RNA sequence: UAAGGUGAUAUGAACCGUUAUAACCGGCGAUUUCCGAAUGGGGAAACCCAGUGUGUUUCGACACACUAUCAUUAACUGAAUCCAUAGGUUAAUGAGGCGAACCGGGGGAACUGAAACAUCUAAGUACCCCGAGGAAAAGAAAUCAACCGAGAUUCCCCCAGUAGCGGCGAGCGAACGGGGAGCAGCCCAGAGCCUGAAUCAGUGUGUGUGUUAGUGGAAGCGUCUGGAAAGGCGCGCGAUACAGGGUGACAGCCCCGUACACAAAAAUGCACAUGCUGUGAGCUCGAUGAGUAGGGCGGGACACGUGGUAUCCUGUCUGAAUAUGGGGGGACCAUCCUCCAAGGCUAAAUACUCCUGACUGACCGAUAGUGAACCAGUACCGUGAGGGAAAGGCGAAAAGAAC
RNA sequence: CGAAGGUGUGCUGUGAGGCAUGCUGGAGGUAUCAGAAGUGCGAAUGCUGACAUAAGUAACGAUAAAGCGGGUGAAAAGCCCGCUCGCCGGAAGACCAAGGGUUCCUGUCCAACGUUAAUCGGGGCAGGGUGAGUCGACCCCUAAGGCGAGGCCGAAAGGCGU
């Protein structure tokens, strides 16, 4: 990501971000009920949402 | 009132125990761990949108984290918000 | 505070020297009086916390000059 | 018999609290020495 | 600038297994190296009921100090020393003996 | 910069990465809840409650931004009272608070010393308060000297425990002059002529250089004892490197280093070069700091305790001369010498160490050395200000003892 | 092929001491001559730590009071169950506020803690448990009192107050 995300328009980033949070909620909901085997996914989604929001902030006020 | 980014961050995990069971099987109430900052309205909203079910009423309570001693030094578990979400008679999940 | 708006005369410390030369700390307060002065140029009366020396300064320099200094100090009147 | 310490949290905070120390210059001088000594709790807080 | 790397043929200079040759299994932060078939230990591994796991005297390669191994110059059949240089736009290693790249 | 990684106790899990978005290191950005100057109002810190303005495939409530005080400036507005001034509102810019020592100022003890004690000492110390900077303060003679002369200030060594001061007691204690570190001079008190000409600060660019990551970095083998070799023995080799550390016992040649040789995309310190906004150079003719100098009174400061006591500061009362003039030369007068007060600025030598890097010690080695080698300003004590510990070592390797 | 330290021995010096050596230990010590001192301990009701003594002595915290059968357990006067007995009953019962902060409940464990045993516990460990329009707080309102734009006053710090 980061280069692949830098491309996409603001309207697009915000859409992807909604899916990221929707995924984050489900993955929380998985491990929560004791069903998530792939622990490392929680970290991934979280660190990706960060990139999105860093890119959104660099696009909006620059 | 609400937003999608917030409704997603609000619900955190479901809470299991013999009371969270009898609550479910005898009164159609789902016991949940919600964000400490989550209002009763924000839980109704999130449980209706993210779980697609009809919420009757939400009752909330804040649980105090237990303190454990390790000799001279102590530790304190985090404080959390428990949410009793009753649902209208058409039970699902 | 016991301060002359004109000269800047303030209380000083010294000693009460007895006949047996014993010294006990004391203050030497200035001769302060609040006095209304006539500003022809401003068509108003200005009250100033001034020393008796201060008055003699206003009598020489001229009220208009002395107030000019007060503006230059930021010291409102 | 009745001992010297009779607790009242309203009183405790209204007397030794952070806000209390913060009010006076000498109370501000207290917080200073505690921070300088490296105190864990500067005042009895929540 | 790491003289000994993963899956290198080395040769022991110090300790019980001095002279033995081996392939570098794993390298650790500690400045130590687990080398295949060197410095082995007969561990009395305790049983774990959460696997229902039996206990057993297990033999495993225990880490030797990276200063106790030298790089093996297969061509000279001798222990050697690594030196760095820039062949092209990339840094390389070479045997201090034959001045030849690895 | 890399072949290994996802901080520690602390494994395990699930994974990431190996020739270049794994990780790690450095520059610059993004984010940065709540409390705290804390600043929308309140408050028992980490909470409670608003106003205005915006947003609502829901335009309820929630989300978001703004809203403290003071100072200067600006715009509008505006009384007693006609003008005016006060007041009122908004906006812009600045301040606030924290913090080692050094520094300048405002206040200012006592215990003690005098073998008692009051003058005197301690001491302008301790402490409280205010303000500021990489230093601060001081600073270009109304200064000394002595009829020869010197030439701002700060600082060092002498002069000298001398001259003096002193219930002439206890004590306090200079200067002149000499040897040094360092050296630097200027502006206003106003007008014209020439005009932006010397200096300096803010700032863009460039170079040189320094900081914030880094790169390369020589030369060993046999044998003996031994669990193990760096130790014994034998023979080689490097050294602008034999500083130091680690490695299974003591290593120049196993590792990290060390001498030496290099390095920055970016941020920045300091210099010059250069551009620019602002400041003003040179010359002629002037001008030359007044409630001031001096004095009475009460104090304070000078090594100098009122003394025969100059010099300085001023609480109080008073008060000149104006270069044919005035200050000083330790009561005072005369002569002579010297200087020009009542306006300001100024680098260096000097003081310091919360902090960053390098190196060092006839300093300590766990009752020592920091209170603290260790999760210590902790545990614990106390209403609180505050007080305040004990506590290091298996082994080369956990092979931490299967059965 | 065994350093320092530890502990025996022997020889030696007038002595402080010195030397050698057995055992322990397991990496360090340092002649000689110089140089420098945190340089020698029995006392200071010395400081710190350790361990004696009295002594297996005094006590075991209200004189309301116990007895038995059964149980669990390695073990039972104390725990559980049962039947008796006794004590409080304007309290020794029930409920609040202040204060405490998980002590509540379940499982499990017994080193230490409990003045004894402990299977039991307010003890260890783990898990669970506190649900409000109408009960309390927040909120509106004020009291004593506090703070207080401007303000008045005060060497500074500050004091007072619209
Ligand atoms: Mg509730
Ligand atoms: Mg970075
Ligand atoms: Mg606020
Ligand atoms: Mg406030
Ligand atoms: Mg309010
Ligand atoms: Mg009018
Ligand atoms: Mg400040
Ligand atoms: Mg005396
Ligand atoms: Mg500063
Ligand atoms: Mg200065
Ligand atoms: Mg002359
Ligand atoms: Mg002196
Ligand atoms: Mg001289
Ligand atoms: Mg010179
Ligand atoms: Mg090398
Ligand atoms: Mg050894
Ligand atoms: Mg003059
Ligand atoms: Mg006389
Ligand atoms: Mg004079
Ligand atoms: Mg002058
Ligand atoms: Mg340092
Ligand atoms: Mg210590
Ligand atoms: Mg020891
Ligand atoms: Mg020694
Ligand atoms: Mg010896
Ligand atoms: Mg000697
Ligand atoms: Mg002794
Ligand atoms: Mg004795
Ligand atoms: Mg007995
Ligand atoms: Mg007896
Ligand atoms: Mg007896
Ligand atoms: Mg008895
Ligand atoms: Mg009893
Ligand atoms: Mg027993
Ligand atoms: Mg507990
Ligand atoms: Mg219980
Ligand atoms: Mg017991
Ligand atoms: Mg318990
Ligand atoms: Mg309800
Ligand atoms: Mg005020
Ligand atoms: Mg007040």
């Amino acid at each position: 990501k980061a280069k692949e995300l830098r491309e996409k328009s603001v309207e697009e980033l915000n859409t992807e971000l909604l899916n990221l949070l929707r995924e984050q909620f489900n993955l929380r909901m998985q491990a929560a009920s004791g069903q998530l085997q792939q622990s490392h996914l929680l970290k991934q989604v979280r660190r990706d949402v960060a990139r999105v929001k860093t890119l959104l902030n660099e696009k909006a006020g620059a | 009132m609400i937003r999608e980014e917030r409704l997603l961050k609000v619900l955190r995990a479901p809470h299991v125990s013999e009371k969270a069971s009898t609550a479910m099987e005898k009164s159609n109430t789902i016991v949940l761990k919600v964000a400490k900052d989550a209002t009763k309205a924000e839980i109704k909203a999130a449980v209706q949108k993210l779980f697609e079910v009809e919420v009757e009423v939400v009752n909330t309570l804040v649980v105090k984290g237990k303190v454990k001693r390790h000799g001279q030094r102590i530790g304190r578990r985090s404080d959390w918000k428990k949410a009793y979400v009753t649902l209208k008679e058409g039970q699902n999940l | 505070s016991r301060v002359c708006q004109v000269t800047g005369k303030r209380p000083v410390t010294g000693n009460n020297r007895s006949h047996a030369l014993n010294a006990t700390k004391r203050r030497f307060l200035p001769n302060l009086h609040s006095h209304r002065f006539w500003v022809e140029s401003e068509k108003r009366f200005v009250t100033l916390r001034v020393s008796a020396k201060g008055m003699r300064v206003i009598d020489k320099k001229g009220i208009d000059t002395v107030l000019a200094e007060l503006r230059a100090r930021g010291e409102k009147y | 018999m009745k001992r010297t310490f009779q607790p009242s949290v309203l009183k405790r905070n209204r007397s030794h609290g952070f806000r209390a120390r913060m009010a006076t210059k000498n109370g501000r001088q207290v917080l200073a020495r505690r921070r300088a000594k490296g105190r864990a709790r500067l005042t009895v807080s929540k | 600038a790491a003289k000994i790397r993963r899956d290198d043929e080395v040769i022991v200079l110090t300790g019980k297994d001095k002279g033995k040759r081996g392939k570098v299994k794993n390298v650790l932060s500690s400045g130590k190296v687990i080398v295949e078939g060197i410095n082995l230990v007969k561990k009395h591994q305790k049983p774990v009921p959460a696997l229902n796991q039996p206990g057993g005297i297990v033999e495993k390669e225990a880490a030797i100090q990276v200063s106790n191994v030298a790089i093996f110059n297969a061509a000279t059949g001798k222990a050697d020393r690594v030196g760095f240089r820039f062949e092209d736009g990339k840094k390389v290693r070479f045997f201090k003996s034959n001045s030849e790249t690895i």
